[PDB]
RNA sequence: AGCUCAUUAAUACGCUCAGAAUCUAUUUGGCGGGGAUAGCAGCAGCAACUCUGGUGCUAAUACAUGCUGUUUCUCCAGAUGUGAAUUAUGGAGGAAAAGUUGACCUCGAGGCACGCCAUUCGACUGAGUGACCUAUCAGCUUGUACUUAGGGUCUUUACCUAGGUAGGCUAUCACGGGUAACGGGCGGUUACCGUCGGACUGCCGGAGAAGGCGCCUGAGAGA
C-alpha cells in the first residue's frame, strides 16, 4: 500500500510535469 | 565635482574598460536640456537619480532659497466658511527639494510633485519651474 | 492595535446582502478567499435568506459538511466561503445550478441556468506582469494565476474560462463598442454598450448606454466586459440590468 | 379549513415545507388534529409530518404556523433540533466539576 | 469579543490620495520538489501553590536525518507592461547555507504537509486638509532645519551616529497656558441662519488594565 501510495505520489508530479510542458508547447505556437 | 569624504558617484553605471544617466519621469514634463550636460549628480534629482515622482501634483510660489538643494514653497488657499457665506486667505509653508538642473530665484511659481521621504520636512521635489521676475508676498491661487 | 479581526457585526455588514437589524447582533463573517469582503457573499447566507432551504444557521452548516455544496467543480466543506460574481452553483441532491450575479440595483440574485452553458465562467484581468523564463501571466478577480496565457490578453479584458480543464477559450477584447456590467459604486449592476473611453492621466473614466437610452459614467476598475456587442456571453436576470425610472 | 400556503420543495433535507393558514370561526385546531388534516392532504402520515409555531392573532378566530413534512423517518433523526423531539416524543455542573481537571493535574 | 474614558489640543479621529519604500498565519489559485522525552510506574521533600526533584520505559503530520531554486554581490542587455523605473524577466560570473528532498493518517476515493509567487482578512509607513478657549501667552527652535556617508528597521525618515553648511516656524496668531477635552457617525433645540451636548450613543477608530518600566513566545503583543 505505502510504496502504491509513494510511487502515485511520484507519478502525479509526473502528470503535472508533462501537462504543464504542453501548456507552454500548445501555446508556443501562437507565442 | 566631488568635494566630501565620500567619492560622489552616478550609481547604475560603471565606468569599464564621460557617460551621464538621465530620466523621463512623464506626466507631461518635459525632461530639461540642462540635465543632460552638467557635472552634478544627486541621488535626490528626480531626472539624474534614483527618485521616483507619484501621486499629488501642487503649485504655488517660492519664498526660499538657503539651504543646499532644498527650497520652500507657499501653496496659497481658499477656505470656506459655513457661517458667513465667505472665504479667508490661508497657506501652508512646504519644502520641496530641487534638482541643480533648474535655476530657481526668489519670488517665482513653481510646479512639485510628492515622492519618499527625504527628510523630516521634505517630501516634495521640483519637477518644473516657471520663472518670474520682479516678487512675493503677492496672494496667488492655482 | 488593531489585528484580523472574527466577529463582524450587522449593521457594519454589508448593504448588498439584505440582513435584518434584528435577529441578532453578529453576521456571519466570511473566510478569507477568492472575492473581498465587500463584494463577495458566503455559502452560510446563500442557503438560508435566498433560496430558503435552511432556516436555522444549525441546518446551514449541516448541508454544507454533508458534501451536497459545489462550488464552482469543487466540493468544499468549509461553508461560509466567499463566492461572489460569476462563480456557478452545482448543488447535489435535487440539484440545480446557480451563477451567481448582481441585480437592477446592486443587490445579489440567484439564477436558474441550463447545464450546457453552466460549465464555463468569465474571468477579467486585473494585472499583467512576467515571471519565470519571459512568461507572462494574469490574475483575475477570483485570484485564478493563469500562467502560460495568450497574446492579445491586456488587463480588463474578458477570459472565458472551461472549469473540468484548465483553459482559456475565448478573450472579449477591451474596447469601444462591447457590452459591460458595472459591479461597483452607484452603478453597480448595470449594462452599458460603452461609447466612450476617457484615459486619465495617472490614476480613467467610461460612459455606457442601456437599451432603454440612459447615460452614466464610471471608473475603469468597475466595468466588467461581459460580452461582444449587444449580445453577451451569459443568461442574465429580469429587466437585464436596465433599472426601472418614474 | 387548511390552507397550505408559499410552499418549496427541499431535495437537500429532503422535505416538502410550506406556512399553514388555518382560519377558525367562534374561536375553537388541536396541534392532533391539525396532522389529521394535513396528513391526508399530503398523503404523508402523521409521524413524518411536523408542525411548529403558530399563532392566533388578536382576538379573532385564526391562527397560522410554520411545519414542514419529508419522505421516511431519515430526516428527523439527523436535521431536527433536540427540543422537538423530546416535545413530541422521542447543568452547570461541568463548569464547576469541569474546572477541578485544571485545578488537579 | 467584553469593559472603561484616566491620559491625548492633533502625532489621535474624519476625509482624500500612496506604496515605484514595505510585512502578512489561515483560505484560495498557480507553480514546485534512527535516539529522546510526555503522560503511565515508583521513592521522597513544604506551614503552603494549578511548584516539583530523581529514576524506569514507549509515541509522532513533534524533533533531526535526505535520493534545480532561495538569499546576496559584480557585469552585459532592459519587455508585448506603466503617466514614469538600468523595473519585471533574460544571460555571463562568483559565494552561502539561513535550503524546495510527501522517510505521514483512514477504507480506487477523501485528507495532510513542505517551499516560492500571487490572493484574501488586514497590518504598518508617508502626504494633503478639517475643528475648544486664551495676547494679563510675541517671539520660539539646538537634532532644532537642509545636505553627503553610515547604522538600524518590515521598509522610508534625526529614527540614531558621523563630516559639511546655518538654517526652520511666526500677526493668515508661532511658542506658551487652560480645559468641570477621548475623536467621529450623530443626539437635544429650532421657521431659515444657527446654537448647545456628544462617557454611553445598541456602530466606527483610538487608548488603558493599581502606577510607571522591561521582555519572551508568535503571522500578529511592548499582551
Amino acid at each position: 500500500r505505502r510504496v502504491a501510495r509513494k510511487n502515485r505520489m511520484l507519478k502525479e508530479r509526473k502528470e503535472k510535469r508533462e501537462a504543464t510542458k504542453k501548456k507552454a508547447e500548445q501555446y508556443q505556437a501562437l507565442l | 565635482v566631488q568635494t566630501e569624504r565620500a567619492f560622489q558617484k552616478q550609481p547604475q553605471l560603471f565606468l569599464a574598460s564621460k557617460q551621464r544617466y538621465v530620466k523621463s519621469i512623464g506626466l507631461k514634463i518635459e525632461t530639461p536640456k540642462t540635465a543632460e550636460e552638467r557635472e552634478y549628480i544627486d541621488a535626490k534629482c528626480p531626472f539624474t537619480g534614483t527618485v521616483s515622482i507619484r501621486g499629488r501634483v501642487l503649485r504655488g510660489v517660492v519664498v526660499s532659497t538657503k539651504m543646499r538643494r532644498t527650497i520652500i514653497i507657499r501653496r496659497d488657499y481658499l477656505q470656506w466658511i459655513r457661517k458667513y457665506k465667505r472665504f479667508e486667505k490661508r497657506h501652508t509653508k512646504i519644502p520641496a527639494h530641487i534638482s541643480p538642473a533648474f535655476l530657481v530665484k526668489e519670488g517665482d511659481l513653481v510646479t512639485v510633485a510628492e515622492c519618499r521621504p527625504l527628510s523630516k520636512t521634505v517630501h516634495f521635489n521640483v519637477i518644473h519651474v516657471k520663472p518670474a521676475a520682479v516678487d512675493k508676498r503677492q496672494f496667488r491661487v492655482f | 492595535p488593531r489585528c484580523q479581526r472574527f466577529h463582524l457585526k450587522r449593521l457594519t455588514a454589508p448593504h448588498h446582502w439584505l440582513l435584518a437589524k434584528s435577529a441578532g447582533k453578529f453576521a456571519s463573517h466570511p473566510s478569507t478567499g477568492p472575492h473581498k469582503l465587500r463584494e463577495c457573499l458566503p455559502i452560510n447566507i446563500f442557503l438560508r435568506d435566498r433560496l430558503k432551504y435552511a432556516l436555522t444557521a444549525k441546518e446551514a452548516v449541516a448541508i454544507v459538511k454533508r458534501r451536497l455544496v459545489k462550488v464552482d467543480g469543487k466540493v468544499r466543506t468549509n461553508y461560509r466561503y466567499p463566492t461572489g460574481l460569476m462563480d456557478v452553483i452545482g448543488l447535489g441532491k435535487s440539484n440545480e445550478l446557480f451563477r451567481i450575479i448582481y441585480d437592477c440595483k446592486g443587490r445579489f440574485c440567484v439564477h436558474h441556468i441550463e447545464a450546457k452553458e453552466a460549465s464555463f465562467k468569465l474571468l477579467r484581468v486585473n494585472q499583467f506582469k512576467i515571471g519565470a523564463k519571459g512568461i507572462p501571466h494574469v490574475v483575475t478577480h477570483d485570484g485564478r494565476t493563469i500562467s502560460y496565457v495568450d497574446p492579445s490578453v491586456r488587463v480588463h479584458d474578458a477570459l472565458k474560462f472551461n472549469i473540468k480543464t484548465g483553459e482559456v477559450e475565448s478573450v472579449i477584447k477591451f474596447k469601444v463598442g462591447d457590452v459591460a456590467m458595472v459591479t461597483a459604486g452607484g452603478n453597480v449592476g448595470r449594462v452599458g454598450t460603452i461609447q466612450k473611453i476617457e484615459k486619465q492621466m495617472a490614476s480613467d473614466i467610461v460612459h455606457l448606454k442601456d437599451t432603454s437610452g440612459a447615460v452614466f459614467a464610471t471608473r475603469i476598475m468597475n466595468v466588467f466586459v461581459i460580452g461582444e456587442n449587444e449580445h453577451p456571453l451569459i443568461s442574465l436576470p429580469a429587466r437585464e440590468g436596465v433599472r426601472p425610472s418614474i | 379549513s387548511v390552507h397550505i400556503r408559499k410552499y418549496i420543495v427541499n431535495k437537500l433535507l429532503d422535505r416538502k415545507q410550506f406556512v399553514i393558514d388555518m382560519q377558525h370561526l367562534g374561536a375553537k385546531p388541536t396541534r392532533d388534529e391539525i396532522k389529521d388534516e394535513v396528513a391526508s392532504r399530503l398523503k404523508a402520515n402523521k409521524d413524518l409530518v411536523v408542525i411548529f409555531g403558530l399563532e392566533t392573532k388578536f382576538g379573532g378566530g385564526h391562527t397560522t404556523g410554520f411545519g414542514f413534512v419529508y419522505d421516511s423517518l431519515d430526516a428527523l433523526k439527523k436535521t431536527e433540533p433536540k427540543h422537538r423531539l423530546i416535545k413530541a416524543g422521542l447543568r452547570r455542573m461541568r463548569k464547576n466539576a469541569r474546572r477541578q481537571k485544571v485545578k488537579v493535574w
